[PDB]
RNA sequence: AGAACUGGCGAUGCGGGAUGAACCGAACGUAGAGUUAAGGUGCCGGAAUACACGCUCAUCAGACACCACAAAAGGUGUUAGUUCAUCUAGACAGCCGGACGGUGGCCAUGGAAGUCGGAAUCCGCUAAGGAGUGUGUAACAACUCACCGGCCGAAUGAACUA
RNA sequence: AGCGAAACCACAGCCAAGGGAACGGGCUUGGCAGAAUCAGCGGGGGCUUGUGGCAGUCAAGCGUUCAUAGCGACAUUGCUCGGCUCUUCCUAUCAUACCGAAGCAGAAUUCGGUAAGCGUUGGAUUGUUCACCCACUAAUAGGGAACGUGAGCUCCCUACUGAU
């Protein structure tokens, strides 16, 4: 007896489990022969409308994701465990995020596209941000004192409890307005960010973090060559 | 004494410095206090509690079943 | 289930040095010293490399196995308390009457006064536990700081500073007055 | 507080309750 | 909700008069006891049917409980107009009563009373929600209609409020019959 | 409750059940010696503070006696089982990230964007995202788990039975 | 200071519990108990509780086989001849004590928790009392101790208060 009884849920989604892992296992193995060139992406942190934008860019080439260990075993882990020749060499190099791509197009059209593609996104944990964000010493606003006060709406009194606990900032509330006594600074240029340092800048809606998706290993099916390139 | 006199107080001054903490922690302690009360609470206090706890358990049986039978349709 | 050999690990950093005879535990380090009796609990400490301590419990019942994990923590908190220190910040709020908190050196025991709170002529005098120091928060309006080594001294004295400020037979929502622990942290933030 | 002595009228008024449970099962 | 309770009150009296008259003729213990359980059984069933009205009477217990106490004979003065003309900015400084100034539609759903004194005499100023039929609309209509008061209608000669000045004129002539 | 049958007491002591009409043994000349019955062997009390395996903490445990009544259940007490399911294709727990596009679906209406409601709960994208599980808002936001994924490195969870 | 009966007399007379049978006074297990004696009172001789019964959408399991021999838990649908003093104990608390909850602003209220420490009134009715109302107060709670105090009402033994 005495155990943590889990939160009772009545959600309309069911657990995927192994019925999804098998559907991915076959889909990687069917796409290896149909297409000619393969890429493996280290997409660090990815917004969903960003991912669908890469999807809607081209419908010919296939994007593959799932579990890293699903992607190791469907392809190949060792010299014995393999579907194709020298296929294990690319799988040993990818260790971060799972991202993979099958393509039938030109090599130069792909790599030039992904080097140029850099998007607006929020500051991320453990990654540096190039801004010195300072909050005004009066009523705080939705932008946080970057744009003029007349354009912006004062922040909701409902979110201030969270501002004191997770966002830490010493916040008092007068007449439904979030107020700090001294001009607060959260981050500086050229400094590694913590989780709370990241989420503050996520709450104010500041897009002061560059997102550039990088690619590593390259393979051709009929030639069986493994190419290594470090782009950013 | 207006019409929403306490709700304004919220919308102007906030609940407490600590109202989220006392709340959340009381939600957790409940699981223990319930078990302490079902072990203690002698006599008619307990004989009502066990009968309260059963109506709470058949209600949950209904809610789980009538949700997972209408998952298909 | 009646386990056979249940052990934990206590990671000791380079500053501090632990001494454990019977079940009495010393933590000598940069900030000072901490001693704690653990005879009530009944386990087996084992130094392994001047850098890791294993508390084991043989033939344990679930209730005796439990007693083991809480010993790792209560020695961990004796170590972190000297290398890093414990600092508790308390902000106090009001509706009308501003609370006039001060510290008195009466009989050399160090008490904290609580005056005028919700319009009280009753002055609430609160003891200060030894090891723990009090200082007022500079550049922050109406805030007090409790900084010490032990987690007990600190957080218990924080608790005695808070519990004295209930509102007797009034509303929770309408009356905001009192002292509340704003932030829990460290003396040396790293 | 309650007792833990069985008074004999009860100790044997259990047997005469247990006998009634024997004849009840058969029918 | 006044009449179901009134019927229920005369039903619990009907259980007590009937079952007690049956109980004085209960010979053995088991007749005697069961007729008690029957008495409280019939009482409970009346009370169990009342779960529908007594939850509503709880909502009305709190809503009448916070409702302002206005006096129809005292020197009353209604403050009306379109939503967010500046009627909340009016009652704020003329008398010490907290009314919310917020740039949207229906800010104050209810009647806000503001007591003041002039020429050593007692007056009260009653704020109204705002007019275009809805329940919030009908409260503001019957505020001037039944109270012995002078209506302070407010208009704005600027781009503010959101509503046209032309809408305020057609508002005046349409609701003219009462004021 | 009534009927039949067979015992026990009645005319009957003796050991045991702390004590007793109904239970356990055992039907008696006077003794010695031995062995036992039923019941016991912490002390009152003659007799193992014996050995062996487990189980149990009780805020008035238990030794309560065809385990029969209050008993059908309750408990984040505890020990064992049974039957379903995940599990180095990395599970359970946990901070971290995504949690989307027609779409702010449609009637209701000052105001409904998943979340005051009514009837459908579609489709596309994918690793996975409920026309939505809650907090919150005038309405939005932000948060949320459910569903994935990464960081970690093994057993874990559910319904029950005793 | 003298004189000096009788009635009466198996035997003694401490509590508590158990001793099956309106039987405890000797028995069993306890608490206990110091010689000797005088003066008072009016002193004695595993029952039950809180949510009715009837028909039913119910719906875990058990029913020789197992929902259709059929029962079936909490729920929800239908009709509907007594009462005035003085002791003691019980908590199931009416006040007082401290809390918990409430759109509980304040004052007051309601519900609930620990608690029996300390408190709990006065007037018109009696053809059989088998009804109640405003007056105060913090509140005017419910009960037990069986023929409680009907040998206080319309020269048998000893507890106890004290004394040598």
């Amino acid at each position: 007896r005495s155990k943590r009884s889990k939160l009772v849920t009545l959600a309309q989604t069911d657990k995927k489990g192994r019925e999804n892992k098998e559907r991915i296992f076959d889909e990687v193995r069917e796409a290896l022969d149909t297409y000619r060139y393969v890429w493996v992406l280290h997409l660090d942190d990815v917004r969903t409308p960003v991912l669908q934008e890469i999807r809607t860019s081209w419908a010919g080439s296939k994007l593959i994701m799932g579990k890293r260990k699903v992607l190791q075993k469907a392809l190949g882990e060792k010299r014995e465990e393999e579907y194709k020749e020298n296929l294990y060499q690319l799988s040993k190099l990818c260790s971060g995020v799972t991202g993979l791509l099958f393509t039938d197009e030109d090599v130069n059209t792909v790599k030039e596209y992904f080097k140029s593609y850099v998007r607006s996104d929020y500051s991320r944990p453990n990654t540096k941000a190039p801004l010195t964000f300072t909050i005004p010493e009066g009523i705080v606003y939705s932008r946080g004192g970057q744009i003029p006060a007349e354009e912006d709406v004062p922040m909701i009194h409902s979110l201030e409890p969270t501002m004191r606990n997770k966002f830490e900032i010493p916040t008092k509330i007068k007449a439904g307005k979030i107020t700090i006594d001294s001009p607060y600074l959260v981050c500086t240029e050229g400094e590694k960010l913590d989780v709370r340092q990241a989420l503050i800048l996520k709450q104010f809606g500041i897009a002061a973090s560059e997102f550039k998706v990088k690619v590593s290993a390259y393979y051709d099916n009929d030639s069986s060559t493994v190419e290594s390139t470090n782009i950013n | 004494p207006q019409n929403d006199y306490i709700e304004r107080h919220i919308k102007q001054h906030g609940k407490r410095l600590d109202h989220e903490e006392r709340k959340r922690k009381r939600e957790a302690r409940e699981s223990h206090k319930i078990s302490e009360r079902a072990q203690k609470l002698t006599g008619w206090k307990g004989k009502q509690f066990a009968k309260k706890r059963y109506a709470e358990k058949v209600s949950m049986r209904k809610k789980i079943k009538a949700h997972e039978q209408s998952k298909v349709k | 289930m009646k386990y056979i050999q249940t052990e934990q690990q206590i990671e000791v950093p380079e500053g501090v040095t632990v001494s454990i005879k019977s079940r009495i535990v010393k933590v000598v380090g940069p900030r000072g010293t901490l001693t704690k009796n653990l005879k009530h609990i009944d386990v087996t400490f084992t130094k392994v490399n001047n850098q890791l301590i294993k508390v084991a419990v043989h033939n344990g019942g679930r209730k005796h196995v439990a007693a083991l994990r809480t010993v790792k923590s209560l020695v961990d908190n004796m170590i972190t308390g000297v290398t890093k220190g414990y600092k508790y910040k308390m902000r106090y709020v009001y509706a009308h009457f501003p609370i006039n908190v001060n510290i008195v050196e009466k009989d050399g025991a160090k008490f904290i006064e609580v005056r005028n709170f919700l319009g009280d002529k009753k002055i609430r005098n609160v003891p200060v536990r030894d090891g723990v120091t009090i200082e007022f928060s500079t550049n922050v309006k109406d805030e007090i700081v409790l900084s010490g080594n032990s987690v007990e001294d600190v957080s218990q004295n924080a608790a005695d500073l808070q519990q004295i400020c209930r509102v007797r037979n009034k509303d929770i929502r309408k009356f905001l007055d009192g002292i509340y622990v704003s932030h829990k942290g460290f003396i040396t933030e790293d | 507080r309650q007792s833990r002595r069985t008074s004999t009228k009860l100790k044997e008024g259990i047997k005469k309750k247990a006998s009634a449970h024997r004849k009840k099962e058969k029918k | 909700s006044l009449a179901a309770i009134s019927r229920a009150k005369s039903l619990v009296e009907q259980v007590a008069r009937d079952y007690v008259r049956l109980l004085k003729f209960g010979q053995s213990l088991f007749q005697c006891k069961q007729l008690k359980r029957a008495a409280l059984g019939r009482m409970a069933t009346i009370v169990k049917k009342l779960r529908d009205p007594l939850a509503y009477l709880e909502q009305v217990r709190q809503h009448i409980g916070r409702l302002p106490s206005i006096d129809p004979n005292t020197r009353t003065l209604l403050i009306c107009g379109y939503p967010n003309v500046g009627k909340s900015s009016f009652l704020r400084c003329i008398t010490k009563s907290d009314v919310d100034v917020q740039p949207y539609a229906f800010t104050t759903k209810s009647l806000y009373v503001g007591h003041f004194d002039y020429k050593y005499l007692r007056f009260q100023a009653i704020d109204t929600p705002g007019i275009l039929m809805n329940n919030i609309e009908m409260q503001s209509i019957y505020a001037i209609a039944h109270l012995r008061s002078c209506v302070l209608y407010f208009m704005d000669l600027s781009e503010q409020c959101g509503f046209t000045i032309e809408a305020q004129v057609k508002l005046f002539h349409s609701i003219k019959p009462l004021f």
